[PDB]
């Protein structure tokens, strides 16, 4: 019965180790996701939460009809 | 001996042999704020899929 059907204890053991490693990495990355999102919204120096502003290509630098501008 | 200019002669753009320096800061502005850093590096794939709840991929 053990030869034909059952998984070896070595196989199940190392499978458990791999599952533990993968899920621990995912948990750490999720915690870093929450902290990075909090810091980025609190500071605003990152690519995320880059709220739009007025483009500076619309500024006309040509000389006008009035010298005071 | 003064000649009256014709039509459009006074409306030409001219050049002036001046000696005053060009004002480098005519608008009395200040230092510009530092822009955000850009994105650099290759697009590596996502680590272990979407990492959203039980979805492995």
């Amino acid at each position: 019965i053990a030869r034909t059907f059952f998984d070896a204890p070595e196989k199940n053991y190392e499978r458990t180790m791999a599952i533990l490693q993968i899920e621990s990495e995912k948990a750490e990355l999720r915690l870093k996701e929450l902290e990075v999102r909090r810091l980025m919204r609190a500071k605003g120096d990152g690519p995320w939460f880059q709220y739009p502003t007025i483009d500076k290509a619309l500024i006309d630098h040509s000389p006008k009809a009035t010298p005071d501008n | 001996g003064w000649v009256r200019p014709d039509l459009g002669e006074l409306s030409k753009v001219t050049k002036v042999k001046t000696d005053r320096p060009l004002p480098e800061n005519p608008y009395h502005s200040r230092a510009r704020p530092e822009p955000n850093p850009e994105v650099e590096g290759d697009l590596k794939p996502a680590r272990h899929g979407s990492r959203l709840f039980f979805w492995t991929m």
